[PDB]
Order: structure tokens, then C-alpha cells, then sequence
């Protein structure tokens, strides 16, 4: 599993960053670190794929990057409609295909 | 697109349960698909992955000898046959599109589409 | 030579001399006749090698496959086939199913080879 | 589909009929010589193709993967266009000028790999 | 170096030009057909021989036949660093068929052994 | 059919002992054979398996680097070379016929014949 | 290893069952669960092979079956001559090869 | 024969240092080479081995995901590119010639030449 | 790794033996057991390679042998200049290429 903060917060209009860390064999070596946004009662939606790319239909508001063995999601114009549990996942090579972190509860002040 | 999971929701420990997933709105045979579990009180965990043609299957070690993942490209359906279910297997089982590649197309290593999930209680 | 010495042996007593038979496969009108015989022998050899190749059996004499045996082709156990029968009798017994088996072998290699390409595309 | 039936299909639609074309490569003294020349030529062409597959480390396969990276200078296209839009005839035209370069690299990578294998079954 | 360029090089100085030489193995006009047909048969016998030894598709093939010191009691440095392939061919010509026979038997045993390991389940 | 074990005796820890088995009443070269241990006060433990031709040998991990199993089809015998004996190797060693297969005959995965056993005390 | 009852008993004329359990990768994966009858002081005799088959020379009083990860040996007309330690074994894949359980002491009243 | 290490000194923990070794007095391309650690107050530990041609590299498990060994036969040099540099790494790093041969020459499995050693402090 | 005595001693002119022990999967399975002599502050020098051979330039006072899982270095005409840390090493297979023992301090009396 990846280490990920249990919660982050900020006021509307403020940016926030959610980070996840792992090791070199998974998040470090492979540039396949997607992010998912899960609203309560719903399945997670894909927000970020690979490292920086977003699916069509996702606004610029969401972006991300990685350095070393740490990946992060940046949310710029934070809205109240973003209240969701955010998750990291990463490809960890053959044999261990995917590793997920714990969720980050995003609280909007 | 649509992904609709069906199947039963309650077994006793040691029993078996089969889940299925109907996909629509895209060419089924062009994407690999997977099953991902969410514990009732925690986060997401990947459980199984099947190739777009159904020839190659991969499992998380905790289920490697117990779960079978199957694909039928003539019905646009998935199924997951879980044997010897334990209390630790209670979860919402989501049907998802993505997770692999087919060598002659750009890789994914991410999940493009999600269903709503079947809840399985042991 | 030893060529065809095992012809009267049982299937499980034979199939140990495969290299013995394998190595025995290799005035204008006389020259033409000899060239036609030599070219034909070469074409037959290459067709058999190509056939083994497309089945994923290139370079082998005893090649294991992933095609299940159908009871409709020969409803016999291993003791009768390998300890009692000869290869000539077996060839007669399943002649009518030879092309069916060959087709299945080709298909299983096509699936296996593609699957390997996909496994090698991970990471 | 039969022989060359996939010729007009896309590259990813083809590359599943390789055995169909592969099986069609092998099969009054002046008429004798003319027929012999046709048969000998077919045999020699087949063997040269098999020799190239051999020295590249692809013997016995119709599809083989290698360790030679693709250069963007040969064809600056992604897999979606090459495999889902293009046909093999168009592809052959697009990289004709680089065929021998690729072949040389394939030969060189096998030479290194084969030696590398020899130096590992030597340990112990 | 080109075809046969390494002929005077030491055994370990050659063994890197194998593809160069491998590429060169492939009415009155009947003479040409005879010449062409012979080349094909000779090529195929060598490929067939490699096949029965389990060396198909390779230019360098390692085997499980021990080297007998009676064939050549040298120190490897003598063979690969000083000697050429022509001198070596002369030195062990008398034992070539013995080695070939052993190689064939070795592969037959391995092929049976492989089969015996592929119905364990 | 008869299988008669020989060798045995008391060897101090760190020593070496050779066991052997003479077979009769069946074609020796047609069957795979094995050695099985029984602890003086407990049940049976499989130790080593050899094919009918003798080219393939398998060992239980606990002896994999210490025991060698060998067969001589011209004498109708089995042998076991036991090095670096430890107190845990005290047992009755039975010679048994069966266990493996030769691919071209029906499988066994069971032991058809048993000897009387050699007693090894460390 | 497999688990068997330390001992069982029954009437000299009523049936008895000796259970054998393992895991999904061995007894639950292969239909190769033989049974042996070892009289004290003697080498074990083969009684059952595969799942239901018996060797020639063995009476029809010895039979057995398996379901899931559980196998059992059934003895019908239990005799005084059946007092032996019974063992189950199983093929455990082309790595482990064989596993055995402990002996079940069959007591004849 | 000379082997001289000029790789470096101290780096902050969780940092990347690159060691290098210049060789002279022998044909560089004919010998395999390795890096061996001498703990500040304990014994020797092997870290990595590279083949004479540079195509094959081997590492000790404790550094496998953090060290890269490289060789350049046109400069008569070795290098070791270190990334994680955890505290355990601290040692004198010796450049050595030997550790393997090349199938076509007599075996080694020993180290023929040693340099003086770079002191790498975490 | 390998077990080696912390120290050995003897008077000048007397022989000494430095033992090294391991297990049956490495020092007792491969005949590649070299010995090195390291003076404090200096790089180690190769003294013994394989089992019995020494490099050219090393005197015949240093010899060695192996039996079972034990190897040893024998020094005959012990000299004052032999006060060094001696190390044993062994090839341990392709998975673990080399293992070393700790050093033996040779004290000259
Ligand atoms: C022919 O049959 C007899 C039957 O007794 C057998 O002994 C002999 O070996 C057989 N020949 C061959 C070549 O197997
Ligand atoms: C055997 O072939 C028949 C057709 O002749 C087919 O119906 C049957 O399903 C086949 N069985 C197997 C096991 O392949
Ligand atoms: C093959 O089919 C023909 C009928 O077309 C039949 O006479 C012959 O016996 C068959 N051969 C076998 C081996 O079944
Ligand atoms: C020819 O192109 C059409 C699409 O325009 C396609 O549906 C058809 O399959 C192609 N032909 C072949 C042989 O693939
Ligand atoms: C690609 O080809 C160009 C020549 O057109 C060459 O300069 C370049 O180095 C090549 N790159 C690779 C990665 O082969
Ligand atoms: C090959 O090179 C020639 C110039 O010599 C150029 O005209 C032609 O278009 C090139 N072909 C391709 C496919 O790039
Ligand atoms: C010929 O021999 C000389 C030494 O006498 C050597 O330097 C040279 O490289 C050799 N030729 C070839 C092609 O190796
Ligand atoms: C080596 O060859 C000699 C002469 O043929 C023979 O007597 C000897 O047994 C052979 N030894 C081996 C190990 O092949
Ligand atoms: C080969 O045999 C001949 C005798 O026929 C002998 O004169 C020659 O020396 C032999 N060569 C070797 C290398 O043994």
C-alpha cells in the first residue's frame, strides 16, 4: 500500500495538494500513477492518469506531478463540489500489478 | 458509457458467489477490464485483471487460488467466480474498464470507466 | 543405417530413433530427372519444417502442445497406444482426423504467440 | 479470408493471418529448366527469409519481439495510427528507406544477446 | 572485416563474424541449377544437424556434453587466444564424428527429460 | 514383487550413510521409484523421487542439499547417498515403487509397492 | 502437511470413516489422494489410489471420496484384521510433490 | 597495475553520489570488475560486479534498487551511480579487477587487483 | 555469510592456521575460496585463489585447503610483517555472487 494523508483541507478558491509516497519499485520507477475522485455513494471517477494527463471531460482545475518516490495531485480553484475521497494508485510492475494508497478526505472550509 | 454489476449479495463463510458485469457504449473487445474491491470502511484494493481477449488473467495473491475472472466477448460481459469466500472478502466489487493494454495500442495502466458496484457480504 | 528399424516396434519403443529417420530425409533428361527428385525432397522437407514452425514446434522432434485430445479421434488409453500399437497402425487409425488436428495446432500457436506478445508488453 | 485477404485491412486487423501467407511461400528439357528455376528460386527466397529470422533470434516464430528501440526518425507516429489506420502496404512504403538500417540493428542486438547468454550459463 | 576476414584471427578473435559468413551460405544452364541445388542441400544438412542437437536458430550453442581431455588437452587460453579455427579444425578432425554422436544422444535424453517434466500435475 | 532394502545402521551426526534397494518381480526400468521416511514415533514423510530412466530426481526441501538418489537399471537397484546426517533424519527408510510417471503411460502419483525398510539412527 | 483424526474406532461389523483435510492448492487441486494401511511393525500397504480406485487384491470393503478440500476413507464391514494406522497422502504440485498427514489409529472393539 | 578511485566524499543522507575508477597497466576490456565495501570498523562486503563488455551487471540484494554499475572501455573507466545512499552504505569503496571471466577464458571467481578506495560517508 | 575466527596468534617461525566455515550450499559446493591479506589503512592484497593456488609474487609461506564446509589458510614461516587482517571469501552461486567473513587479526608474538 501507498502512504497517503487521511485528510487535507482548505477554503474555496485556495489551492490544495494531496501527496502519496511509495518506494522505488512501484511509484518511483513507473510513470503510471493515476488519481481517482470518489464521492460518497459513488464509484471512483478517473481524474488523473499516467503522471500529468487528465481524461477528457476533466477541467484544468486538477493537475499532478511526481518527484522521486512521491506523487501529488494539485487542485487550483477549489470548489465545494470537490468534496470526495481522493485515491492514488500506481502500477508496480508485473506480479504486483496495482498498489493503492489510503484515501484522503477533502474537507472544504 | 455503462458498466452495470449484478450478482448476489450474501453468502456464509466457505461458500461461493458469482458476479457479472454488463458493458455498453463502447467496443467491448477493445479494452482490458478488471475487478476492484472497496472495503466497507477503508479504501480501494485491486483484486483481478483480465486481458481484452480473455486469454490472460492476473490476480492479487490474497485471492490467487480462489477467484476466477472470465470474459465473454459475444455478450459484452464479465464474470467473477469467487470460491471459498471469507469474512475478509466483504466489499463493494466494482467493474472497471482499463488496467492493461494489448501491445499494438497505447498502454493504460489506469482505469477509464467504473460501474456502480455489487456489495458482497460474507 | 538403422533407417525404419523401429517400424515394427511399438509406439513407445519407437520414437527414440527419430533422428535416424530424420537424417534420411535430407544426357540432359537424366540431369532433369535427378534435379526434380532432389528439389522435391527439399520442398517436402521444408514444408514439414514450416508446418512444425507454425505450430510452435520449430527445432524439436518431440513437441508438447496445448491442444486437448478428443475422444472422438481415438478412444484408446495410453497403454494400448504406446505399448501395443505401432506407428503404422496408428497412422491408419487417425488418418481421417489428421487435418483437424493440424488446424487446431495452428490455432493454438496463434493464440499463444499473441498472448506472449501481450505479456511482454507489460511494464 | 484467404491468401492476401487481409492485404487491404489495417495492420492490427492483419498480423493474425500470418500463417495464411506463410504457407504459400513454398507451394522438352527447356520446360524442365524453366520449372526448376521457378522452384529453386522459391526455395532460395524462403531460406534467405528464414536465415534472417534465425540471425535475429526469431527462429520458429511469426511474431517476435526484439530489444532494438524504435527511432522517431524512421516513422514519427503513434501506435493508434500505425495499427488501427494504416495497412501493411502503406507501412512498407513509409519505412522502405530504413529497412536495412533496422535489419542491421536487429542483427547487432542478437549478437550481443547471444554472447550475453553464453557468459551467464558459464557462471558456477 | 568481411567474408572470411577473420580466417586468420584467433578463435576468440573470430566467433563475432558468424553472421557475416552465415549470410554467404545462400542445356548448359543445368550446371547452374546443380550448383544452386547443392548449396541448398548442404545448408539444410547443417541446419538439420543443429536441429537434432537442440541448437536450431543459434550461431553459438552451449551443450551438456563434457569435453574429453583426450580430444585436445589444452588450457583454453591456448585455444581461444592463440589458435585459429583452421588449426583447430585440423587438430580435432579425427574426433568430429565422435563429438557429433555424443551431441545427438545428449539432446535425445534431454528431449525425453523435458517431456517427463511437462506432465507433472 | 519384492523390494529389499540394505545398508543402514547407527551413524553419528555429521557422518554419511548409503542405503540401497534390490528389486525383483517386475520390470525395474518401467517404474519410477522413491524413498519415504517414517519417524520412529510419527507418520510417513516423502524424501526423494527418481524417474524410471534415472535422469530426473526430486527431493524434499529438508534434504535437497544433502541427499542424492541414484538408480542402476542393469542391476535392478536403487541407492540413496545420505550426507551430513542430523538427529532429525532418524527414521525407517522405505523403498517404494510408484510416485512419478514416464509421460507415455497412465499416471500414478501414488506408491504401488513397498519394501520392509532400513532403520537409520543418527 | 494434512490433518487426520488422531484415532477413530467402531463396531466389528459397522462402517467407519477416516477424514483427511488440506488446502486448495494440493488436495483441492489434484484428484490424487491415495490411502495406505500400515500395520504396526510392517511397511504400509496401498489401499486407495487416485480418489476412488483400489489396487487389485484389495477387497471392496475399502473405498473413499473427496469434495472441496476434504477427502475420506470409508471402510464398510469393519473387521478385526483392519487394526492398522491409516494414512492419507496427496500430490501437492510439481514443487512439493507429496504431503502426508499423521496416522489415524483405528481401534477395533 | 593501477586502479585509482576519485569518486567523492560526504553527501547528505538521501542523496546521490557517483563514484568512478580509472584503471591502467593492463588491457581494461579483458577483465571483469567489481565494487567491494570495507565497513569503517568491520569486514568486506561485495556490492556489485560488471562483465568485461559491460553488458551484464549483478548486485547484492541490499543495493539492487539503488545502485547502477557502469563501465566504459574507451576511457579505461568504471563508475558506480548511487541513489538512495541510506546510512548502511557508509564504507570505503574499493575498485577491484576479477569476479568472473567470459566463458572463453579460464575462470576466476576471485579478485586479482585492488585500488586504494574512496571513503563514502552518508 | 561466512564464519571466521576473530583472531589467531603464534610466535615468529611457528606456523598458524586461519579457518573459515560456511554451509553446504556455498563454500562446500564451489571450489572458489580465495583469501586476502589487508594491512590497516591499505587495500587488501590477493593471497590465495580457488583452493590451493597463490598469485605470482606471493611467497610459498601461504597455502591453504578445504574439506567439507571448512577451508583454511596456513602460514608457515610466520614473520613480523604478517600482522594483518586476513579475510576469507567464497563464491555462493549466481544468486549470491560473493560472501565474506569477518577478519582474523594475526598477532605475532
Ligand atoms: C516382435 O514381437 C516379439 C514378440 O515376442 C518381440 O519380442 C520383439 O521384440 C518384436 N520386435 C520388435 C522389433 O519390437
Ligand atoms: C470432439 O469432436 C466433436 C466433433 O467431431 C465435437 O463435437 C466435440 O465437442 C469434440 N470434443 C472435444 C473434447 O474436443
Ligand atoms: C475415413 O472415412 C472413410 C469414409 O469416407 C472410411 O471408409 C474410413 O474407414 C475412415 N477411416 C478411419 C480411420 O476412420
Ligand atoms: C474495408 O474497409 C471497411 C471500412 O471502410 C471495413 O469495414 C472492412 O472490414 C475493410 N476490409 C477488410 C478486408 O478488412
Ligand atoms: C535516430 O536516427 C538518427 C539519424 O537519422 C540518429 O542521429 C539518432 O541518433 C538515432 N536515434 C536512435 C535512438 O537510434
Ligand atoms: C527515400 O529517399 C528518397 C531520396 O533518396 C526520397 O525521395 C523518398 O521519398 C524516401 N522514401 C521515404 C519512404 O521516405
Ligand atoms: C595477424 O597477426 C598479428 C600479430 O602477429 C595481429 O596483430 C593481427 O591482428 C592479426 N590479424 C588479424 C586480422 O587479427
Ligand atoms: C575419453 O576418450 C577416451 C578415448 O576414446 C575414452 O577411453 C575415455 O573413456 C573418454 N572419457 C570420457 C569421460 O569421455
Ligand atoms: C588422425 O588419424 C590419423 C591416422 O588415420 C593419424 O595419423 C593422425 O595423427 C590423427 N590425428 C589426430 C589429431 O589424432
Amino acid at each position: 500500500a501507498l502512504t497517503q494523508p487521511p485528510s487535507v483541507s482548505g477554503s474555496p478558491g485556495q489551492s490544495v495538494t494531496i501527496s502519496c509516497t511509495g518506494t522505488s519499485s512501484d511509484i518511483g520507477s513507473y510513470n503510471y500513477v493515476s488519481w481517482y475522485q470518489q464521492h460518497p455513494g459513488k464509484a471512483p471517477k478517473l481524474m488523473i492518469y499516467d503522471v500529468t494527463q487528465r481524461p477528457s471531460g476533466v477541467s484544468d482545475r486538477f493537475s499532478g506531478s511526481k518527484s522521486g518516490n512521491t506523487a501529488s495531485l494539485t487542485i487550483s480553484g477549489l470548489q465545494a463540489d470537490d468534496e470526495a475521497d481522493y485515491y492514488c494508485s500506481a502500477y508496480a510492475g508485473r506480479q504486483t500489478f496495482y498498489i493503492f494508497g489510503g484515501g484522503t478526505r477533502l474537507t472544504v472550509l | 458509457v455503462q458498466l452495470v454489476e449484478t450478482g448476489g449479495g450474501l453468502v456464509q463463510p466457505g461458500g461461493s458467489l458469482k458476479l457479472s458485469c454488463r458493458a455498453s457504449g463502447y467496443t467491448f473487445s477493445s479494452f482490458a477490464m478488471s475487478w476492484v474491491r472497496q472495503a466497507p470502511g477503508k479504501g480501494l484494493e485491486w483484486v483481478s485483471l483480465i486481458n481484452d481477449r480473455g486469454g490472460l488473467t492476473f490476480y492479487v495473491d490474497s485471492v490467487k487460488g480462489r477467484f476466477t475472472i472470465s470474459r465473454d466477448n459475444s455478450k459484452n460481459t464479465l464474470s467473477l467466480q469467487m470460491h471459498s469466500l471469507r469474512d475478509g472478502d466483504t466489499a463493494v466489487y466494482y467493474c472497471a474498464t482499463g488496467g492493461m493494454s494489448s501491445a499494438l495500442q497505447s498502454s493504460k495502466y489506469y482505469f477509464d470507466f467504473w460501474g456502480q458496484g455489487a456489495l458482497v457480504t460474507v | 543405417l538403422g533407417f525404419l528399424g523401429a517400424a515394427g516396434s511399438t509406439m513407445g519403443a519407437a520414437s527414440m530413433t527419430l533422428t535416424v529417420q530424420a537424417r534420411n530425409l535430407l544426357l540432359t533428361v537424366w540431369g532433369i530427372k535427378q534435379l526434380q527428385a532432389r528439389v522435391l525432397a527439399v520442398e517436402r522437407y521444408l514444408r514439414d519444417q514450416q508446418l512444425l514452425g507454425i505450430w510452435g514446434c520449430s527445432g524439436k522432434l518431440i513437441c508438447c502442445t496445448n491442444v486437448p485430445w478428443n475422444s472422438s479421434w481415438s478412444n484408446r488409453n495410453l497403454s494400448e497406444i504406446w505399448d501395443n500399437m505401432t506407428w503404422l497402425q496408428w497412422d491408419k487409425e487417425i488418418s481421417n482426423y489428421t487435418q483437424i488436428i493440424y488446424g487446431l495446432l495452428e490455432e493454438s500457436q496463434n493464440q499463444q504467440e499473441k498472448n506472449e506478445q501481450d505479456l511482454l508488453a507489460l511494464d
